[PDB]
């Protein structure tokens, strides 16, 4: 039933990193926090506030008291950029909270922009996809719009966002415009602006 | 510890059951629980069985819906869900209790998705690269279970797998772009393995530079 | 006793892995082994463990392709089912051993198949009454189903409530890859123009359900 | 290694069945009787062929030596009929037969045929078939002829058989002919002659589209 | 018992250095050239020394044993084109036969370079298919390595398959052609894969058979 | 140096094989008759025309005196249909006969005929190759001719054979016109007769 | 003592079978391991398995892709190859192991290259001595060779006469996947303008012979 | 698991040579030393570090304990000039060391610098690259780097390197710049600048 804030983290490894739980009911009792790495059940950090769980190195320690907790990692590893979920046990129902991620701290890049004209099959098909790939940009704040014969198309795309990799903190992003066949023969200039905190004006590549 | 199956597509207002066995701790003398992550989504329990007898319990989202039972002899949890709804799709998993205040272990995670669209592969339309980026768009399949690969394992680095997005025909778009030197055109090309278990569909395309 | 799953549907070239467990007779005091059946075929044993560790045995016919073993914690029987061809198409039973002669125990059985189709769900197409299906007081009815590579469909009619003179067909495997079944029910005649008759068609794997008005 | 028969036994229901299990090769051994259902793990019925297993009425017992054994079952009751398979331990491998089908025995009696011309549905989708239905027969030597303006088709159908239902008391049978659209719509009457123990004469039905 | 290896494609003039493994005790090396019988090259007695030629290889092959190694050697110099040909192991028995022959190793002499194929698809199409059956392939050309190894379905297909053996173009280079015949309703339903390999080019080409036929 | 005959022997199953090998020169010892499958290394089957091999049946006797011998097989099987083939011991060399084939007699029967047209991707290169299948026939006598727009093609094809199988023990075969992209682009209507003892008339097909 | 095949060039994602025959020991009293050594690296252990057998061991770097076995009737140890990545380019070597702590004795070694790439003869083009790359009384001269995807080169000067002064250099990969080779001679500049210098480039899995002629070409 | 040192070992043939392997993990398993020449497989030396392997010259000495071990050789031989190895063993592992080599001792001596520019075939063939040779230079220390216009270039070459030639002794060293026929029209001016011990300032040479 608690909230959590901050509503995302983000840390440089070898930092310190504090999550709170904060009062919306007045349910006192000492709740627990898990770890959630993507694709990955989550882990149970500690046997409640006061004791941690085994296994779980001595980094991680919660405390608090009544409706109102945190969770403190001493110094964070590569390892805890995670989820971070508490656990209350109210009445006799198990309730979990939203969570926050910990995110890896880096500079900020500019991504690579590619653009990718749809294929012969998937105009036989009768769909004209378009992609726009923006590959290893930070922080996750791309923004991206599409142009076709310098007309503003928005609402009829997609875009997805990977999770940042562990080996260089970056983020990839795929926007996907979705054309019939009939659009794309419409129209001949296809193209696809990007913002990003890391370019001094926005970035077009394009295909016609 | 908690190995689990079971999952799968349903209609709605259909059923479903699933269920986990105990892999080292004893079954009988530990609380058991399922938990429910809708994608994009947090973690929502649903309903537990205690030690001892019954005494069960349920989140009030699927009170009427799901029956949690344990067979004590086969050191399997189960649960029933029916009268499913779209709202019930999640990664269902099992969880061991400590005492009445935490879940110690977890199973892998089971995936049930409820809709009224069919079985359906992805069909694949490949991305060339005409440093180059190169790739496949895999679509149109209604499942979300997919994995895409590069020359077989081959390959592992520079690729970046995009999660599947919905398209208004309800159907999911997947997309994998691998990123190779650009001087690799037109001496080596790339096959990308697409697998789409519950369809039984198998697409190796061949990416070329154009 | 044997509780089995792990099967389903693979591509040719592609693997399975099947397992069963076990609960009553305890599964580390017998020997352990799996059995298949092709439809519309006999029995064919495909390997087994003796009792003890290791001592793996296979059928000739599977060597190659085939690999077992036995986890003593778990209770549970295994198969790995690697390179697979359409021949392995199969139900597979786990079975457990009676001295070093006999199978005394069967699980259930599973549907391990091997086919370059892909999942299809049914289209069913009915076969009615009309005034040429019925003759003087006995009428027949029903509904062909076809075209779903997947065989476990389920065929009833009247969501269950009709079950007389109910006879539906095993499937069939056609040249196209693809399965078909038939489904019929013998009616009096006189329902005819008054009762309309319903065949629900269930086809688990493909998340298909088709109902068909018959009449 | 070794082979089963007779092929089909047809008993009524309290008679006496015999089944055997013959050389082919030798392999002496005690081999062991087992029963299935179709939908159905086979079941043990003997502990060799020598013995009975536990849960099986004693009615069947297993007996013979070396390389021929038999399986007797003193009377059939209707859930007794089965196919029976033997099982031949031969050096390490583990060898099935192929089986001997056991059906319940009681008067021949003629299909009542019935023809269903092809769905709408079916050829508005560029195909067609036809299906011929036999109901209520007895025993399973129907043997149907598809013809199209009275030319016998071969190699373009399939068929399908049901077990002997109780309700039923006998057999169904399902015989498709499959044809495409435009071989349905070339040609103009369907026929299919249907043979059978209790039918005086081929007994054909057909139709016209 | 005859394991043998050491051949190649070489440049008229050139030469290759080729041998055999062998189990067991005279050796000799016989030559087939393509669409040819069988030309004894050389041998050599059991023992040390005394070895034999062809006139038509005097001058150009050398034949030699390794006893430590069990290892029969032929040194083939200043190769002519008209040296192409398998060349297989073989040991003697007493003076009258070769009792054993291994595999055959081919050796070409060419001035043509190392090229793989290339697989242009032959699609059953909708109008060149007869009733229920359709038949399908592959057309692999432009290959000068004669060998090329064509499957379907990754051997999962062997039931209806021709191949049809190389024939040289004007070119220089060979063409393959390799077909398979398949139930016409199972076009649409499966595709069919082509496997064609060509070691000596480092040439792998998967081909996907489809019935192409109107949009 | 002696030679054999018939080139060509067509026996059916069951029928007794002879083979011969004719005096060329005076060169007096019992020959030895080996056989050779196709793509495979060529075994003995007697241990000079007076003996056999270990491990073969005894349907394969050879006989003869001085310089003219035969090979006979009392009653052929689907293993025996190879090519046979005579070694001698001349001075010091060793001697193989050029052979003869033993090919299965069986029932006349037309192949069926299929035409296939070029690929878009062969079209693409720049080559047209038009493909002729002969599936299933039997005896190998079938002849293959090309026409284009109804003017018959030579000089510019290809044939190959394969043997005869294992099971129907039939032939197929593979005629193939070979024509420039450009030529292919000239010409409209492709078609391929047929001419073989099982066919009555010639069976053409063809394609646009 | 152990003499290894097998090898050869395979696609990524492909296999590869290696094996080797034992001689001068009885193979089933010994245990062995296979060892790889990649261009440009030291020797890295890959797999082993005890004598008798069973007890297989395997470096993590190749664990779910290798396997291997022993044929104690054929005296010959296996290597089982699958999945093959492009990192997994090396000659592989097989030795037989001391007890369990040492290995006596090694195999003759096999080339496994993992390529995505077809085969391709060089192409050869010249790097004149010039009058710019020649420097009082010495010249340099030499040819480039590239774009061969197998490695296996011989490069020879005036087919064989020119023994000294010459510098080959080791193939290195591009980034295409394709190799690279310089080879160059030192001669005295005095020869520029009178001999004409042979570069005899020969590749033999590809059947190429280049022959260049390099000239002082200001 | 243990490394070595020093990475690099250059001796006057006749000279004594010690070779180290060091603690990097606590392993407490006394290690075997291997050498290796190019082109063969790698030979043992002795029978781990407190025996002789037969047939070695007794000259080579393996000494230590624990995880901190030396390979000695009393006086080089121009045959043991290659590359020594250590191999350990944890629990079932075996594992090698990165390894170093004994060089032969020789004077310092500067490169002769030579600048290819990309022959006409080439550039015709859509590449330009460059070719940096460097002759006779001792020790393999050289340090080479192109430039365009002046530009620092980074990225786009490769070095190879020869064995030391145990004639001279010098090392030979090609530094290649790979850049395509379009960059290298672009600009004008290339050169190459060497780094060496035996030369006072770096050495540029250039062209257009």
């Amino acid at each position: 039933v608690l909230t959590q804030s901050p509503a995302t983290l983000s840390l440089s490894p070898g930092e310190r990193a504090t999550l709170s739980c904060r009062a919306s009911q007045s349910v006192s009792r000492s709740l627990a926090w898990y770890q959630q790495k993507p694709g990955q059940a989550p882990r149970l950090l500690i046997y409640g506030s006061s004791n941690r769980a085994t296994g779980i190195p001595a980094r991680f320690s919660g405390s608090g008291s009544g409706t109102d907790f945190t969770l403190t990692i001493s110094s964070l590893e590569p390892e805890d950029f995670a989820v971070y979920y508490c656990q209350q046990r109210i009445h006799t129902s198990w309730t979990f909270g939203q969570g926050t991620k910990v995110e890896i701290k880096r500079t900020v890049a500019a991504p690579s922009v590619f653009i990718f004209p749809p294929s012969d099959e998937q105009l036989k098909s009768g769909t004209a996809s378009v992609v726009c790939l923006l590959n290893n940009f930070y922080p996750r704040e791309a923004k991206v719009q599409w142009k076709v014969d310098n007309a503003l198309q928005s609402g009829n795309s997609q875009e997805s966002v990977t999770e940042q990799d562990s080996k260089d903190s970056t983020y990839s992003l795929s926007s996907t415009l979705t054309l019939s066949k009939a659009d794309y023969e419409k129209h001949k200039v296809y193209a696809c602006e990007v913002t990003h905190q890391g370019l001094s004006s926005p970035v077009t590549k394009s295909f016609n | 510890q908690l190995l689990e199956s079971g999952g799968g597509l349903v209609q709605p207002g259909g059923s479903l059951r699933l269920s986990c066995a105990a892999s080292g701790f004893t079954f009988t003398s530990y609380a058991m629980s399922w938990v429910r992550q809708a994608p994009g989504k947090g973690l929502e329990w649903v309903s537990g069985i205690s030690y001892g007898s019954g005494d069960t319990y349920y989140a009030d989202s699927v009170k009427g819906r799901f029956t949690i039972s344990r067979d004590n002899s086969k050191n399997t949890l189960y649960l029933q869900m029916n009268s499913l709804r779209a709202e019930d799709t999640a990664v269902y998993y099992c969880a061991r209790s400590r005492g009445s205040q935490t879940f110690d272990y977890w199973g892998q995670g089971t995936l049930v998705t409820v809709s009224s669209a069919s079985t359906k592969g992805p069909s694949v339309f490949p991305l060339a690269p005409s440093t180059a980026a190169l790739g496949c768009l895999v679509k149109d399949y209604f499942p979300e279970p997919v994995t895409v690969s590069w020359n077989s394992g081959a390959l592992t680095s520079g690729v970046h797998t995009f999660p599947a997005v919905l398209q208004s025909s309800g159907l999911y778009s997947l997309s994998s772009v691998v990123t190779v030197p650009s001087s690799s055109l037109g001496t080596q090309t790339y096959i990308c393995n697409v697998n789409h278990k519950p369809s039984n569909t198998k697409v190796d395309k061949k990416v070329e530079p154009k």
